[PDB]
């Protein structure tokens, strides 16, 4: 259900806990974008399933669930 | 070249065959299979009194040398320093040593730490701070190799010791503790930094977390049935016991340097005490009156106020106060450590909320089938 | 010649910068190289040369690349420290065969050991083992005056060839000063 997609980057700092060698990654916020080229392709490449009539019906399915 | 080893030959029990296979390595013209047995060489004598001579061996290939391991030249350069013992020239030497080592690798870092140590018993107001600060070079550390970890912070170990701040000591103290010392040191010394690292504890300004000191794998370890008074005064500070803090007063180990800061340390457990009384307490009624507080850190009715507010300044605890009814409200305790039964709670109060959000997923996908999809 | 591929193994440790033979053994490196790249090409127009560190851990300078050049220049700037991992240095070496150029080239690494060399045999042999399972032949040359005839190679090398596997060969040098030259003729010559 989650989205496929995290988006590390390396942050520094040595603590006496972990290790002497201390270098961890921490997340950044990712999201799927879209370009006005690739949009056209990959609504016509699915063609599938949209959730038409964007209104009550998708916010009750598109974030409330 | 030989005829030195014929008057040093004679230094004690098998030290002229040493030599002699010491020879043989210098004819190959290799370096480095010579370069570690002298850090044996540093050992050998048990007065280390004539081992300073062997400069004018060294001199000749140390001068235009670039071919031995600086970091291992600091070191073979430091062990020599050690009986020689007229600074005035050392620092010469020290500084000699120091424009003829720019590896790649910072190796001045040893030597820059080593003119510190000729420093040691002299000045203190800017003799080493100069040098300390200069000598944070750890930027591009290359965290791993930390030889000279250990020595950077042993040498800041001492110098906010001789200052009297028992904050940075804390600090920097704590660094040194899990570098290359990897423990297993002389246990008497290990007893004797666990005490010194310790009081600097409950000495400081800003040192309001004693648990991660209380638990230290290293330090509060060798200190089992030696002198207990500090272990169970960390316990007491950690359990903001006023009443157990006033007990073992009679019981202070090495008074001075801790039984001058009275009010210091009584103002660090007396701040704990409202600290580790909030966080008893469920968050539902949280409505600590002025009276409550008072008893539980022996302070007087009409003195609380000055207490909160030393707690909310320096952003330990936070809230507000309400001098009409006499209530002082907390929202937020800093967080500490939960051994592992306070824990084993905290997954209950997940499962209890888990499967209430549970429930009113299912509440919404039910009683909304038609608008789904 | 017969389209082979070779990627080298350099050694960088601590104790290898000592000059027992002329130049240091960097510069007897650096000249050990030059006499094997440049005797590497020359037969077949289409080969291939890779110069891998055996420092602390995997250091990879040059890839598989048909230009000679870029070795010799790319071997400066690689002043020793640290100690040798044999056992793990030369898979890296092999992952680099299994992702080659077009696959119709003989895959082997000629080895450049040298300062004290570390292992505890058992591994070794399966070390060796793998990479004789799969159509490879490693060049171990004794070099850098390890322990005598490096009786810890001498059961690796031997597993690869065994079985009548004639192949690639240990190449040993004199402790003195003897110069790199032409001396290593074993793998060359036949192997």
């Amino acid at each position: 259900l989650g989205l496929p997609t995290e988006a590390y980057i390396s942050v520094e700092e040595v603590h006496d806990d972990g290790t002497p060698t201390s270098k961890t990654f921490e997340h950044v916020t990712s999201e799927i974008g879209a370009e006005e080229a690739e949009e056209v392709g990959v609504e016509h490449l699915l063609r599938d399933i949209k959730d038409t009539t964007v209104g009550t019906l998708s916010q009750r399915i598109t974030n409330q669930v | 070249v030989p005829g030195f080893l014929q008057q040093s030959q004679n230094s004690g029990p098998g030290q002229p065959a040493v030599w002699h296979r010491l020879e043989e390595l210098y004819t190959k013209k290799l370096w480095h299979q010579l370069t570690l047995q002298v850090l044996d060489f540093v050992q050998d004598p048990c007065f280390a009194q004539g081992d300073g001579l062997i400069k004018l061996y060294e001199n000749f290939i140390s001068e235009f040398e670039h071919r031995v391991n600086p970091l291992s030249l600091v070191e073979i350069i430091l062990h020599v320093v050690r009986q020689m013992t007229d600074p005035n020239v050392a620092l010469t030497f020290l500084e000699k040593t120091r424009e003829k080592v720019k590896s790649s690798d910072e190796a001045v870092i040893l030597c820059k730490t080593a003119i510190g140590a000729l420093k040691l018993n002299i000045g203190d107001l800017q003799v080493t701070k100069e040098t300390i600060e200069d000598v944070e070079e750890m930027l591009n550390n290359l965290p791993g190799v930390t030889s000279v970890h250990s020595r950077f912070y042993d040498l800041s170990s001492k110098y906010y010791q001789t200052i009297g701040n028992h904050a940075s000591y804390y600090k920097d103290a704590l660094r040194f503790l899990g570098c290359v010392d990897i423990k297993d040191l002389p246990v008497s010394e290990q007893q004797e930094r666990a005490f010194t690292l310790g009081l600097a504890g409950l000495l400081g300004e800003g040192v309001f977390n004693f648990g991660e000191l209380l638990m230290h794998p290293v330090l509060e370890s060798l200190r089992n049935t030696d002198r207990q008074w500090l272990i169970d005064t960390l316990y007491a500070f950690n359990s903001g016991n006023v009443e157990r803090f006033q007990t073992l007063k009679t019981a202070w180990g090495q008074q001075p340097d801790l039984a001058a800061n009275e009010a210091q340390l009584l103002r660090k457990i007396q701040l704990l005490c409202l600290m580790e009384m909030t966080f008893t307490r469920p968050a539902n009624h949280r409505q600590l009156t002025f009276e409550e507080i008072a008893k539980s850190a022996k302070i007087t009715v009409n003195e609380v106020e000055l207490l909160v507010m030393k707690a909310l300044s320096v952003g330990l605890v936070k809230g507000s106060i309400d001098e009409v009814d006499k209530r002082v409200h907390m929202t937020w305790v800093q967080p500490r450590v939960l051994d592992l039964q306070q824990i084993k709670g905290m997954k209950d109060r997940l499962e209890f909320w888990c499967t209430d959000v549970k429930s009113m997923e299912m509440l919404v996908e039910h009683q909304a089938h038609d608008i789904l999809t | 010649m017969v389209l082979e591929s070779t990627m080298v193994c350099v050694d960088n440790s601590e104790y290898m910068r000592n000059g027992d033979f002329l130049p240091t053994r960097l510069q007897a490196q650096q000249d050990a190289v030059n006499i094997v790249c440049h005797s590497k090409t020359r037969s077949n127009p289409e080969n291939n040369v890779g110069l891998i560190t055996l420092a602390n851990d995997c250091e990879v300078l040059t890839t598989l690349t048909p230009d000679t050049g870029r070795i010799l220049s790319k071997l400066h700037t690689v002043q020793p420290k640290g100690k040798i991992t044999f056992c793990t240095g030369i898979r890296v070496a092999h992952l680099a065969l299994k992702h080659r150029q077009g696959k119709n080239h003989k895959m082997r690494i000629i080895a450049f050991v040298g300062s004290p060399v570390e292992d505890n045999e058992k591994d070794l042999v399966k070390l060796a083992k793998r990479l004789k399972k799969e159509k490879v032949n490693v060049d171990i040359i004794n070099f850098g005056e390890e322990e005598v005839n490096t009786e810890k190679l001498t059961a690796f090398v031997n597993t690869l060839n065994g079985k009548d596997g004639t192949g690639s060969h240990l190449v040993t040098v004199p402790p003195g000063p003897s110069l790199a030259d032409a001396l290593i003729s074993s793998p060359i010559l036949a192997g």
